[PDB]
């Protein structure tokens, strides 16, 4: 088919593979930023809930 | 003959006309009548038969040529795409001044066995073509490694020019 098909077939390969790498590296940043400070969607480790507490009045007034 | 004088110079021939003191025959000019009509006729008839083939089926090709992408001193690093343009138009230079390096080299050669015994004065212009030309090589090219690039180059011509610079402060 001719020299260009090769070339721009490597640019389309090299295009893709770089922006693979750059994503890696961003998941990478993103994943240590969420582990160290747990502020997003990951890493959002359990807490007692909050639906099983009572909150009718109960015998010591005092609660 | 497809090749030009341009690019090949060759001095024009000076041969001298014979001038035969001895009555004997020449044998060589005896053979050479002999060998033109034995040998050259006939395989002058055949070339003249197949070049003729060749008009009656004629065909033409061209040289490419590639315009010339952005170089690499403008190529942002970590942006593969350009780097990548900018490192083949690198190579295709490499090819092309090891092909003019092949050419010199082979003028110089020419130069040597056409002169002979005067080479160490004829060839005086041959020499100094293929000294510059050698010493521009060394200074664009050598050193660079197995793995050359364009980065390399770059690289090696920045250490140059601060070199250079560096000298020229004093």
């Amino acid at each position: 088919d001719g020299p260009e098909k090769n070339y721009e077939k490597t640019l389309a390969i090299l295009q893709i593979e770089s922006e693979k790498a750059e994503l890696r590296l961003k998941e990478q940043e993103v994943r240590r930023l969420m582990r160290a400070r747990g502020d997003g969607p990951w890493y959002q480790f359990p807490t007692p809930e909050k639906e099983f507490i009572d909150h009718s009045p109960k015998a010591t007034p005092d609660n | 003959d497809s090749w030009d004088k341009d690019v090949y110079p060759e001095p024009p021939s000076r041969t001298p006309a014979p001038s035969p003191q001895t009555s004997l025959p020449n044998p060589i000019t005896y053979l050479t009548k002999a060998y033109d009509l034995v040998v050259d006729w006939p395989v002058t008839l055949v070339r003249e038969f197949i070049e003729r083939q060749h008009a009656k089926n004629r065909t033409y090709y061209y040289h490419r040529q590639y315009r010339r992408v952005p170089d690499i001193t403008e190529c942002k690093e970590g942006d593969v795409l350009c780097i990548y343009e900018a490192e083949m138009q690198w190579r295709r230079d490499f090819k092309v001044d090891q092909e003019i390096m092949n050419i010199i080299q082979e003028r110089l050669k020419a130069c040597q066995q056409r002169e002979g015994e005067n080479y160490q004065q004829n060839c005086a212009k041959e020499l100094e073509q293929f000294t510059k030309v050698t010493k521009a090589y060394q200074d664009r090219y050598l050193d660079l490694g197995a793995y050359y690039s364009a980065r390399k180059c770059l690289a090696k011509q920045k250490q140059r020019m601060l070199e250079e610079r560096k000298a020229a402060r004093q």
